[PDB]
């Protein structure tokens, strides 16, 4: 009933807000900050530690504030929540790659012009 | 893939926990009710990000419980079908292949792996290889699988990972 | 009366049915119209039997009937079944046992499907792949049932499948024939 490809997703699913892995790892990290204070209180659970590593792993953007000019850029575009987060995370190399991936995103916009927005993600991306 | 919303929660609370920090054991005992169980609807919680509102206590007639719901705002992963997410191997058999995307876990069917793969009991660490051993695929890999079907049991979500279909494996 | 109508309605009645339908279907042939009695005395079958097979071919419509009531010479009422061959109806109907073999093919095919891939002998419960990890230990390193505290093995549930597949080769066959029998109603 619900389809990624195919941007169906249930009633639940619709206000729903996808947050980057970058940006997932943030506010992780800022659950562990708090975890320290308030000392004797209730240990993470193992999940928020498989989940914190995994962010982390993933993390496309190192650095706070290229994350939100990422985020800034992306929103003038117009693009589906849900495909921003696959954009944002996968980073396809080139246009063809990530028309393969998602079925959905032929037809959005120009080839040409689909190549040019994923450049621009590589140079904000730091590589290490 | 990862998504925050909100949720509803009821909290029984027994009537010990009254008084002064009656509010505080409620968002407490909301971290640990939602922390480490996982529904079909929603998916694995991971943390809560926020409580958004406590609910009217409603108490109980003759249980002497009261019902608080809560509204409160926390990140939950759920497999899609027919989408590809990364995935970390964790074990490598012969019959199938477990990997581990964050605190869900994929199962890989041997029928669904490609057929060029092959088995490498040979090897200490079981792997899979072609004969031009272009492709090596062993645990602790990052590796792209499609999500071919979702199961739910005993509050645990599991998914099918299928590398047949292109831009799929060890990158 | 087209000759193409009277020659498959033999063609089809001495297919699909035994040689009493046939019969009956030859005094209707020789005449448009014949009474049920009559029909009783040339064949001299039994009362039942000839009911039974007139009741079947009025099942799928190869023959209407009429009831005609009269007085006899001796004033007693007298109520008599004509019976005639209705070649309009009788090829919709013998049309729609067309499909119908042509699309069960399709759902034939399903029933295989059906049938889990996975099963467990020793405890004769179906084991479902999925639950088979969770009922798999990894200590272990080979899946296993707690109850019963045995192996599986889904090598038993494979066969059945295989035979099944020939049945459906072997069901289109039987159409075959009566694929050519049929295009005679469209003439
Ligand atoms: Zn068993």
């Amino acid at each position: 009933e619900e389809d990624a490809s195919q941007l169906i997703f249930p009633k639940e699913f619709e206000t729903a807000e996808t947050l980057l892995n970058s940006e997932v790892h943030m506010l992780l990290e800022h659950r562990k900050q708090q975890n320290e204070s308030a000392e004797d209180e209730q240990e993470l659970s193992e999940v928020f530690m498989k989940t914190l590593n995994y962010t982390a792993r993933f993390s496309r953007f190192k650095n706070r504030e290229t994350i939100a000019s990422v985020r800034s850029l992306l929103l003038q575009k117009k693009l589906h929540k849900f495909e921003l987060a696959c954009l944002a995370n996968l980073c396809p190399e080139t246009a063809e790659e990530s028309k393969a991936l998602i079925p959905s995103l032929e037809g959005r916009f120009e080839d040409e012009e689909l190549q040019q927005i994923l450049d621009d993600i590589q140079t904000k991306r730091s590589f290490q | 893939m990862f998504y925050h919303i909100s949720l509803e929660h009821e909290i029984l609370l027994h009537p010990r926990y009254f008084g002064p920090n009656l509010l505080n054991t409620v968002k407490q005992k909301l971290f640990t009710e939602v922390e480490g169980t996982c529904t079909g609807k929603y998916g694995f919680v991971i943390a809560v990000t926020t409580i958004d509102n406590i609910g009217a206590g409603v108490i109980q007639p003759g249980r002497g419980f009261v019902l608080y719901p809560v509204k409160y705002k926390a990140i939950v992963f759920r497999p899609f079908k027919g989408e590809v997410v990364d995935a970390v191997v964790t074990q490598v058999n012969k019959v199938g292949l477990f990997t581990e995307i964050g605190p869900m876990s994929c199962f890989i069917s041997r029928h669904s792996i490609p057929s060029e793969m092959e088995f490498d009991p040979n090897s200490n660490p079981p792997c899979y290889k072609t004969m031009d051993e272009d492709i090596v695929i062993q645990q602790d890999d990052e590796i792209r699988l499609k999500i071919v079907g979702t199961r739910v049991d005993k509050n645990d979500i599991f998914a099918i990972g299928s590398l047949m279909d292109d831009y799929l494996g060890l990158v | 009366v087209p000759a193409a109508l009277k020659r498959l309605a033999k063609y089809v009645i001495r297919g699909f049915y035994g040689i009493e339908h046939a019969l009956a279907l030859d005094i209707l042939i020789r005449n448009s119209c014949v009474k049920e009695e009559d029909m009783l005395e040339l064949l001299k079958f039994d009362r039942k039997q000839l009911r039974s097979v007139l009741n079947n071919l009025k099942g799928d419509k190869f023959i209407k009937c009429r009831m005609r009531v009269e007085t006899a010479a001796d004033g007693k009422t007298t109520r008599h079944n004509y019976y005639f061959i209705n070649y309009r109806t009788l090829v919709n109907v013998v049309k729609y046992k067309l499909d119908h073999m042509r699309r069960r093919i399709e759902t034939d095919e399903r029933d295989s499907t059906n049938r889990a891939s996975f099963k467990c002998p020793v405890c004769s419960s179906t084991f479902t792949d999925l639950e088979a990890n969770q009922l798999f230990d990894p200590m272990t390193g080979t899946f296993r049932c707690t109850f019963c505290h045995t192996e599986v093995e889904e090598d038993e549930s494979a066969m059945p499948k295989k035979d099944a597949r020939t049945l459906l080769a072997r069901f289109n066959e039987q159409i075959e024939p009566i694929y050519a029998l049929l295009r005679e109603t469209e003439d």
